[PDB]
């Protein structure tokens, strides 16, 4: 996977800050099914 | 984005409906009231800060 899966977790607007949030994420580097 | 946060759990900046645009939330002045007093023996007149 990757560093992919993050998607914003509101609509909430934050400019320059690090925010810590626990919502349904997909792991980094985790293993991902794929199919041709 | 519909309002933004800042550092602190707090309100910065709002999508202000009916314009589409931003508006910064500042919190309105407030702050303590202290009275310059030379002393009742001195004077009666003070000065407010």
């Amino acid at each position: 996977s990757f560093t992919r899966g993050v998607y914003y977790p509101d609509k909430v607007f934050r400019s320059s800050v690090l925010h810590s949030t626990q919502d349904l994420f997909l792991p980094f580097f985790s293993n991902v099914t794929w199919f041709h | 984005q519909q309002f933004g946060r800042d550092i602190a759990d707090t309100t910065d900046a709002v999508r202000d409906p009916q314009t589409l645009e931003i508006l910064d939330i500042t919190p309105c002045s407030f702050g303590g009231v202290s009275v310059i007093t030379p002393g009742t023996n001195t004077s009666n007149q003070v000065a407010v800060l």
